[PDB]
RNA sequence: GCUAAAUACCGGCACGAGACCGAUAGUCAACAAGUACCGUAAGGGAAAGUUGAAAAGAACUUUGAAGAGAGAGUUCAAGA
RNA sequence: CGGCUACCCACCCGACCCGUCUUGAAACACGGACCAAGGAGUCUAACACGUGCGCGAGUCGGGGGCUACGAAAGCCGCCGUGGCGCAAUGAAGGUGAAGGCCGGCGCCGGCCGAGGUGGGAUCCCGAGGCCUUCCAGUCCGCCGAGGGCGCACCACCGGCCCGUCUCGCCCGCCGCGCCGGGGAGGUGGAGCACGAGCGCACGUGUUAGGACCCGAAAGAUGGUGAACUAUGCC
RNA sequence: AGGGGCGAAAGACUAAUCGAACCAUCUAGUAGCUGGUUCCCUCCAAAGUUUCCCUCAGGAUAGCUGGCGCUCUCCGCAGUU
RNA sequence: CCGGCUCGCUGGUGUGGAGCCGGGCGUGGAAUGCGAGUGCCUAGUGGGCCACUUUUGGUAAGCAGAACUGGCGCUGCGGG
RNA sequence: GACGAGUAGGAGGGCCGCUGCGGUGAGCCUUGAAGCCUAGGGCGCGGGCCCGGGUGGAGCCGCCGCAGGUGCAGAUCUUGG
């Protein structure tokens, strides 16, 4: 029974959702666990950086985020021997390797 | 405490953008407002003859 | 017994203001004060939109009082807004202004500061002007809310511009039974 | 399960307490359902009224001259009614003052 | 909270703000949207035209980042670049005029609403309107397009 | 065909906490509780906390067979 | 001696037992021996409206990261990615929100520049006047015939944007083409026409959830019974 | 062994349950139909009517009602003549 | 009421009509009474009944169905 | 100055009532708290509240804000007597 004016409304709870539903109680435990976790890579990898490998500059391929510059996810094999950087010694040092990209600029 | 919450002219020094809240009236003294030539003068006479 | 019915008996104005803001109370005793012990209605008006809420008083923008002051007769005025003066920002040359409001954008009373003019509250506005003599009272737009745009005639109605409730604009949402003369009907 | 079908008893006391208020009747009402070739023909003069405005300006200003030269050449007892004289505040104040010099 | 609730001043009231005659019962129109065609026919005809029936094509995968292309007027054109731009652009005697890549604020397209100052403007966007290359040629000024 | 990490946890071990509940409440169960008890069986399934600081739990006399009284005594208090 | 009130008794008047359904209840209508304890519109999400606060064409760290109560609190800003708003219309290809005047040959240079009318709270000017003996006389105020610039807002007339219909004449070229653009007049739009939203909290209403509390006749899944009884056999 | 068994046939018996046994779960199944719906005071104050619905014990929608206000005053309106 | 423009509509006729400006007239042009206007959210209701007069079916009904108004419902009090 | 009815229903004021939380009363308290009884003194229209007397032996309340599993005469209401 609609009320006089106001939207028509479809509300996804027709299902047993209270029997599946996630809470975040744990979220800040959850957030010092992490955080924990952390410290120790950065403590058990004493001189190498906390981030981890270095990573390439990389442009988001729509057309919405062309215009955007983000983190990569490996350096190319194409990029590296122009480099002069062998793929097996690139992430023995550091440097995050993936075979699949591609050059075409 | 100047460099947290930043002056009256002075952004804080320490937030990212912020400063303090504007005052919605300066002269808070309400007596003094009021016992002042330039209100008492435009004023009408008073009327506190219980009837 | 009286023939008299009491469905208005009863006035619904408002006599204070719903917010428990002292400094606003303590602006709302010295009209009050002025409003009881002067003859000049403006203080009165004043009071009354002090008391009034907040959708009631509308944020007048700064394009607005421009060119409302820019009006001829009203040179050097007083430019007084009982709500909040917010910065525009497509406009380029503000002229030197006389703006009392109760509170203006932090960038906007930058605008008109190095444009030369001059932000004065209301308790200085009293010592300033007691009756407000010199003085033109603006508001801003109360109708300019996007609730109005489905207030009035119901929609789905011939003659009537009225904006539907529809969680999401769009090609399948309320567009093909009473929208269409092909779909049945049109209104 | 019988019921009656129309009713119309109590519907007049309801109308009248909120009042059978006529329209509002306001100045300048809208020009919808007018004839279209009308219609086309008041836009039309209302779109061209800016062109005969030198011509009116000048009429006004003649006008104006002709009335401003017009104007230019034109240019219950006794008893009663002294006691509400004397009364009076403005139109009483020397015969009160009179009176009063009469009592000394 | 519950303490100003209007339940809180509902106790001693035996129908508890539901009536006597029709009591609160479950469900007395059904659940939902029921009936929409049927006995709810005058309200959803008076409140929601338009809402029973299709209309249009069918995009069966729709991406939004092909049709991303948010817009700007020529009002708040001025405000991407900062002021000193502005008034140097004025004050500036050898006729150089400022270029606003609208690009790289975020705007795609840019369409003239508003009023143009009377400065000379290179505008470098993605997408120009007719009357917005207008106003920019009428008031003096460059229109550059990019990929 | 293999592969940790970030991810899930109302079973289990050991923990900390609560704007929660306070014995008709809170787990069915604060106690010899999934016990007593019922059904052939699958299964169903309770009620039930408060002596006193310390038993100092009332020596001894008296009627009655005794239950149980009348004195006396312990205890700040047997109106514990 | 005073104490209406709270204990009992006596008298006069009134006085049918509560709840609920019903047009109509004290009803020969149903529930009700009495007492104690428990007991029924709560919570999540969405929307709308109104109110309070902050900021304001911006707003919001809700996710992540840095530093007993503290699982708090503060900070990030080249973590505002993203949501909402700032632009609508069309099914879509797409398009996407004032103009007028002057001089030269539809085009070039310059000027004015972002509607009009009626009602409009307030504000501005002022024909005179507000007396202490009387005249001229100034300064500070106050009232006022009349005249104005007119907040918000209402009504109408205009104008602009997108779809569509009709009548049309022009304009541009890197590829002069089944090319692209422009006018006037009607019309449809949840539009513009000098912002008003965002976040949080409260109240109300509706909804989906057990959804104010108790209540079925039923349906499905998986298991236990021939120690009574029905029947066959030994 | 349960929509199955068995019935010299009564829808009879199938553990006091048979025109579809018992137990647990789905399940707090749904109910337009009954019952109940908890403190005080103040103020305002109704309808059983129009239209539509496989609608008649119900709803949606108008009407009646309340609340919140807002724009003005010290011209307008009227169950009247 | 008085002047002056606009019109692509209609025309012998500056014809018709409409629109837009300017100017003037306050004894505020029946009585009486009253401060009005406007915008949002919204419960409950959606089984009615009775009475004067009008009136349909039925002989008639504390019958059934209508119209105006007033009541009961929602309402106590004096009288019957 | 005028007015005071009221079912369903709506709104407002509660220095009406219960439980817990943050503040606050140099708060109360074994020289006696909560609870309970009382032919006691009262106040407030009312929700209810403050003192007096008896038992009790260990916790309790006022004000400002916050939160709710917050008020019973019924429901062939549940448990117990
Ligand atoms: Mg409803
Ligand atoms: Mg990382
Ligand atoms: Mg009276
Ligand atoms: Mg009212
Ligand atoms: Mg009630
Ligand atoms: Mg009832
Ligand atoms: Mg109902
Ligand atoms: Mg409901
Ligand atoms: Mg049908
Ligand atoms: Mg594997
Ligand atoms: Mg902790
Ligand atoms: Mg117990
Ligand atoms: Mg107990
Ligand atoms: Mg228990
Ligand atoms: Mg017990
Ligand atoms: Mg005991
Ligand atoms: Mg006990
Ligand atoms: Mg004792
Ligand atoms: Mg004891
Ligand atoms: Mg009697
Ligand atoms: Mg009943
Ligand atoms: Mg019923
Ligand atoms: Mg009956
Ligand atoms: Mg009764
Ligand atoms: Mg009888
Ligand atoms: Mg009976
Ligand atoms: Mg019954
Ligand atoms: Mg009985
Ligand atoms: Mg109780
Ligand atoms: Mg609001
Ligand atoms: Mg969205
Ligand atoms: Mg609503
Ligand atoms: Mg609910
Ligand atoms: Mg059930
Ligand atoms: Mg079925
Ligand atoms: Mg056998
Ligand atoms: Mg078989
Ligand atoms: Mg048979
Ligand atoms: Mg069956
Ligand atoms: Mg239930
Ligand atoms: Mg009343
Ligand atoms: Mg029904
Ligand atoms: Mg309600
Ligand atoms: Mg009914
Ligand atoms: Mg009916
Ligand atoms: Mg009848
Ligand atoms: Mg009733
Ligand atoms: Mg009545
Ligand atoms: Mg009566
Ligand atoms: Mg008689
Ligand atoms: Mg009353
Ligand atoms: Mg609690
Ligand atoms: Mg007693
Ligand atoms: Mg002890
Ligand atoms: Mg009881």
């Amino acid at each position: 029974a609609p009320s006089r004016n106001g939207m028509i409304l479809k509300p996804h709870f027709h299902k047993d959702w209270q029997r599946r539903v996630a809470t975040w109680f744990n979220q800040p435990a959850r957030k010092i666990r992490r955080r924990k976790a952390r410290q120790a890579r950065a403590r058990r990898i004493a001189p190498r950086p906390a981030a981890g490998p270095i990573r390439p500059i990389v442009r988001c391929p729509t057309v919405r985020y062309h215009t955007k510059v983000r983190a990569g996810r490996g350096f190319s094999l194409e990029e590296l021997r122009v480099a002069g950087i062998h793929k097996k010694v690139a992430r023995t040092i550091g440097i995050s390797v993936d075979p699949r990209r591609r050059n075409k600029s | 405490l100047d460099d947290l919450y930043g002056t009256w002219r002075k952004a804080a020094s320490l937030k990212s953008n912020y400063n303090l809240p504007m005052h919605k009236m300066l002269n808070t003294d309400l007596s003094r407002i009021l016992k002042s030539p330039e209100i008492q003068r435009a004023l009408r006479a008073p009327r506190k003859k219980i009837h | 017994g009286v023939d008299i019915r009491h469905n208005k008996d009863r006035k619904v104005r408002r006599k204070e203001p719903k917010s428990q803001d002292i400094y606003l109370r303590l602006l709302v005793k010295l009209y009050r004060f002025l409003a009881r012990r002067t003859n000049s209605t403006f203080n009165q008006v004043v009071l009354k939109r002090l008391f009034m809420s907040r959708t009631n008083r509308p944020p007048l923008s700064l394009s607005r009082m421009i060119r409302k002051m820019k009006l001829p007769g009203r040179e050097n005025k007083t430019a007084v807004v009982v709500g909040t003066v917010t910065d525009d920002v497509r406009v380029q040359e503000v002229p030197k202004l006389k703006v009392c409001a109760l509170r203006v954008t932090s960038r906007a009373r930058s605008r008109i500061l190095k444009a030369g003019g001059k932000i004065l509250t209301f308790d200085q506005l009293a010592l300033d002007s007691p009756k407000g003599r010199g003085t033109v009272l603006l508001s801003g737009p109360r109708k300019g809310r996007e609730v109005y745009r489905h207030f009035g005639k119901a929609p789905g109605t011939p003659h009537s511009h009225t904006k539907p409730y529809v969680r999401s604009k769009g090609r399948k949402f309320e567009r093909a039974r009473g929208r269409r003369a092909s779909r049945g009907y049109k209104n | 399960a019988k019921s009656k079908n129309h009713t119309t008893h109590n519907q007049s006391r309801k109308w009248h307490r909120n009042g059978i208020k006529k329209p509002r009747s306001q100045r300048y009402e809208s020009l919808k359902g007018v004839d279209p070739k009308f219609l086309r023909n008041m836009r039309f003069a209302k779109k061209h009224n800016k062109k005969g405005l030198k011509k009116m300006q000048a009429n006004n200003a003649k006008a104006m001259a002709a009335r401003a030269e017009a104007i230019k050449a034109l240019v219950v007892s006794r008893k009663l009614h002294r006691l509400a004289y004397i009364a009076h505040p403005k139109l009483g104040r020397r015969a009160r003052a009179r009176i009063a010099r009469g009592l000394r | 909270p519950s303490r100003l609730r209007k339940t809180r001043k509902l106790r001693g009231h035996v129908s508890h703000g539901h009536g006597r005659i029709g009591k609160h019962r479950k469900h007395p129109g059904g659940r939902g949207n029921a009936g929409g065609m049927h006995h709810h026919r005058i309200n959803f005809d008076k409140y929601h035209p338009g809402y029973f029936g299709k209309v249009g094509m069918r995009h069966y995968h729709l991406k939004r980042n092909q049709s991303f292309c948010p817009t700007v007027n020529l009002d708040k054109l001025w405000t991407l670049v900062s002021e000193q731009t502005r008034v140097n652009a004025a004050k500036n005697k050898t006729g150089a005029a400022p270029i606003i890549d609208v690009v790289r604020s975020g705007y795609y397209k840019v369409l003239g609403k508003g009023k143009l100052p009377k400065q000379p403007v290179i505008v470098k966007a993605k997408f120009f309107s007719r009357r917005a290359e207008e106003k920019i040629k009428g008031v003096g000024g460059a229109c550059v397009l990019v990929a």
